[PDB]
């Protein structure tokens, strides 16, 4: 049988949000100048002339 | 000098670094790079920000912005790869030559070989 008060639920969500896909999109990167580039022992990558 | 006043002033409403400017004879181009990735909106207020400052000193530019090809009088990019227009006119001639019927023969053939290579056959 279906009984009404027996089949209502409050169901829970939140009220509203926004969904995001590309995270880096909202990241703005740029390089140093190349010359000056760095590599792990903190000198420069290359360093002829 | 036009140019690069152009992008002197473009640079007023938005950051980045002119990699390369070539100025080959009919057309030019510039090549400018910035710190996001490249949007419809940033390709179209670039190209309305460059016709307004070529306005600005009386030129009368279509500023062609893109991020894949170009295309210029000699030659146009698409997809990667080049391509030359195969325009050259075999019956017809510019204006009257100072050469001979034989010479212009050859020059006929050597139109043709140009034309094909470039695609018209």
């Amino acid at each position: 049988q279906f009984d009404f008060r027996a089949s209502m639920h409050m169901l829970t969500s939140n009220l509203t949000f926004t969904v995001y896909s590309d995270l880096l999109a909202f990241v703005s990167a740029d390089t140093v100048e190349p010359i000056n580039a760095v590599a792990f022992d903190n000198m420069r990558i290359m360093n002829e002339l | 000098a036009l140019i690069k006043t152009v992008l002197s002033r473009i640079s007023n409403k938005y950051s980045f670094a002119t990699k390369i400017i070539r100025v080959d004879g009919d057309d030019n181009y510039a090549v400018l790079q910035f710190n996001t990735e490249v949007t419809k909106q940033m390709v179209q207020d670039v190209s309305n920000d460059v016709r307004e400052t070529y306005a600005r000193m009386n030129t009368k530019v279509k500023a062609l912005v893109s991020t894949v090809g170009i295309e210029i009088a000699k030659r146009y990019i698409a997809g990667g790869k080049i391509f030359f227009r195969a325009g050259i006119n075999l019956l017809n001639n510019e204006k009257k030559g100072q050469s001979t019927q034989w010479d212009q023969a050859a020059v006929l053939y050597s139109n043709y070989i140009v034309n094909r290579l470039r695609g018209f056959e």
